[PDB]
């Protein structure tokens, strides 16, 4: 979701990272992100991420 | 702080020394500028 | 001005993040996800629109 994408970044803490996905303390590399909208989004809604 | 005091001159402080200890702060938070005391009259 | 004195509380910080609607959240004097490990003497809230 859009709004957290600020939480995944080197040192941070939250909940995506506290438990699914956390960088290294010395992590060196490039992060990427855009919208995906046009190709994911669903009338109804989507249920094939969890 | 408070104290007894007793001496025989008048109109003046009683030379010396005191202190005072922390009682109570309190959370308001208002812009005050002004200040009346408060008596009891009969 | 609705200033809040609370008190008789755990600054359970967890249930707050887990909080939707509110998207936009900074701190200063402190990291902004460090508020999980914080006491506090008084916790004094307000509230407006800006």
């Amino acid at each position: 979701r859009g709004d957290e994408v600020r939480q995944i970044a080197p040192g941070q803490t939250g909940n995506i990272a506290d438990y699914n996905y956390k960088l290294p303390d010395d992590f060196t590399g490039c992060v990427i992100a855009w919208n995906s909208n046009k190709l994911d989004s669903k009338v109804s809604g989507n249920y094939n991420y969890l | 702080k408070h104290t007894p005091i007793i001496v025989e001159p008048e109109r003046d402080l009683p030379q010396g020394f005191s202190a005072l200890e922390p009682l109570v702060d309190l959370p308001i938070g208002i812009n005050i500028t002004r200040f009346q005391t408060l008596l009891a009259l009969h | 001005w609705n200033r809040k004195r609370i008190s008789n509380c755990v600054a359970d910080y967890s249930v707050l993040y887990n909080l939707a609607p509110f998207f936009t959240f900074k701190c200063y004097g402190v990291s902004p996800t460090k508020l999980n490990d914080l006491c506090f003497t008084n916790v004094y809230a307000d509230s407006f629109v800006i």
